[PDB]
């Protein structure tokens, strides 16, 4: 795979800064934190339940066995 | 005679200036022919996003007819003579010449005068040149160099008027008025900002008379708040890319931040670049050219062509190179091309110094070949320097230029610079601009 032989582009215009020219970390907070609790919100529907899940069973789990070994659970 | 006896036989161009402050200079000798025009401190650079094309639109109605001589009269009594009207705009300077014979001169000097200050701009005409304007965009557009300088002026100078175009975006075309250009002329073609020049076979006081009788009445005040003045215009390190597989080769125009007209450097950066020098497929030299981007190009066939530039601005302006090539060549061309750069910067030889002063003492003598570039050299050189440069100044400039002065002005232009890159085509070979920026070091 090589530059030159990849695939076929027409009328795409693409402008850019050359770096000494910019800052590295424009709005780092004021715009990234935003971003950031965004993505968040975006995907623990889909991440957090699960772990959830484990927490409980662990939790429940330990105690259970904990409990069973005892006189008078 | 040797070449240097030579230098110091040609003609003192004379200087002279009305009391409105327009300046009249010439250059004798005894061609029964000649050329005389108007240079204008004018052009895109002095335009605002509003009137930008206004200058080029004024051009399109400038020989289209005057108070005096309405519709195509202006065009007869030029054509009967025999002679020729011919006129160009650029970011800074906007001239109007005419070829005739030399025994014409009062009539051409008159022409000029009633083109400069009485131009009809009949709301007609200029409803005509709106459609012309636009089917010429049209054809620039077909243009792959014209759109490539174009573009790289508008990355390079962006958010400045020297980003801007000669002929504008079509919509000021379309809503141009003919307010917006009698303002835009009453604002700028004023005495202070034009030079009227010629060259031939004629003499500095004929012409001066001419002027003070046909010139006069032009305008040498304006006043105070409409004084058009240049702000510097800054350059920017960047790239763009138009990328459009549909067209069979590829162009590429790359440059650093140029010095401007009155710097000193440039004739030791014309060296550099004779050095480097240009090409295309046509050439018979081939492999035994003596730069190696020319010779390296030609045997191994990585472009169709290749050029160099020093494009000048006051105070800013555009160093560096062309080349239109294949889809698979152009990374090889920018390596080859950016690593003769650095070469110059650290180590130029004198022998190809030499080489390239040479080059340099050839082009300058070739081009000032006819009256129509000598006219052309004085009315631009006094709108620039303020003087005409003569040739035995010209040799001295370039007599101190050696290996030593060749690598340090090469390294304070070129060396760890960031570059401005313009590229249309099947670019996707073209190098991300951060390999490009090491290329510069
Ligand atoms: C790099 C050298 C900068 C100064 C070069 C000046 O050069 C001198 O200019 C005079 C006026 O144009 C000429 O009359 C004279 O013959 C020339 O040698």
């Amino acid at each position: 795979r090589q530059f030159g032989h990849l695939t076929r582009v027409r009328h795409v215009i693409t402008y850019s800064l050359s770096p000494f020219e910019q800052r590295a970390f424009p709005h780092y907070f004021s715009k990234g934190i935003p971003n950031v609790l965004r993505r968040t919100r975006a995907c623990i529907l889909r991440v957090a339940p699960p772990f959830v899940a484990f927490y409980l069973v662990y939790t429940w789990g330990t105690q259970e066995f904990e409990k069973s070994k005892r006189k008078n659970p | 005679a040797t070449y240097a006896q030579a230098l110091q036989s040609v003609p003192e161009t004379q200087v002279s200036q009305l009391d409105n402050g327009l300046r009249v200079a010439s250059e004798q000798s005894s061609q029964p022919t000649c050329t005389v025009g108007v240079w204008i401190d004018a052009g895109s650079r002095y335009e605002s996003e509003k009137n930008n094309g206004a200058g080029y639109f004024v051009e399109h109605l400038a020989f289209k007819g005057t108070k005096n001589r309405p519709g195509n009269a202006l065009e007869k009594e030029v054509e009967s003579m025999g002679a020729h009207l011919n006129a160009y705009s650029t970011r800074e300077h906007t001239a109007y010449y005419i070829k005739a014979l030399s025994k014409d001169l009062p009539k051409a000097v008159e022409l000029l005068a009633d083109i400069v200050q009485n131009c009809s701009l009949e709301d007609s005409q200029i409803e005509k040149e709106r459609d012309v304007i636009l089917q010429e965009l049209q054809e620039n557009d077909t243009s792959m160099r014209d759109v490539v300088f174009n573009y790289l002026h508008a990355t390079a100078f962006q958010g400045t008027p020297l980003a801007q175009s000669v002929e504008g975006p079509s919509e000021n075309v379309r809503k141009l008025s003919r307010a917006d250009l009698t303002e835009y002329l009453s604002r700028h073609y004023k005495a202070p900002r034009m030079v009227l020049a010629a060259a031939g076979g004629l003499e500095h006081r004929q012409l001066l008379d001419l002027a003070q009788k046909h010139f006069s009445g032009l305008s040498g005040t304006y006043d105070e708040d409409a004084v058009p003045t240049l702000s510097p215009c800054r350059f920017t390190g960047s790239q763009i890319c138009h990328r459009e597989d549909g067209l069979p080769l590829a162009h590429v125009a790359i440059a650093v931040e140029g010095p401007g007209w009155a710097h000193p450097d440039n004739v030791a950066l014309q060296v550099a670049n004779a050095i480097i020098g240009h090409y295309d497929c046509t050439y018979g030299g081939g492999a035994h050219l003596s730069s190696p981007l020319a010779s390296i190009a030609a045997t191994n066939k990585l472009c169709q062509s290749f050029q160099t530039f020093n494009i000048c601005y006051a105070d800013t302006g555009l160093l560096g190179a062309h080349f239109v090539c294949d889809h698979m060549s152009i990374d090889d061309m920018m390596f080859v091309l950016q690593g003769q750069w650095m070469r110059l910067c650290t180590s130029a030889t004198e022998s190809e110094v030499l080489r390239g002063k040479n080059l340099l003492r050839n082009a300058l003598v070739s081009h000032l070949d006819g009256t129509t570039p000598v006219c052309e050299d004085i009315g631009r050189s006094l709108l620039t320097y303020g003087r005409r440069i003569p040739l035995a100044e010209w040799e001295s400039r370039i007599a101190e230029v050696d290996a030593r002065v060749v690598r340090e002005v090469c390294s304070k232009y070129f060396y760890d610079q960031c570059p401005a890159v313009a590229g249309f085509g099947p670019i996707e070979q073209l190098p991300d601009y951060n390999r490009i920026r090491s290329g510069m070091f």
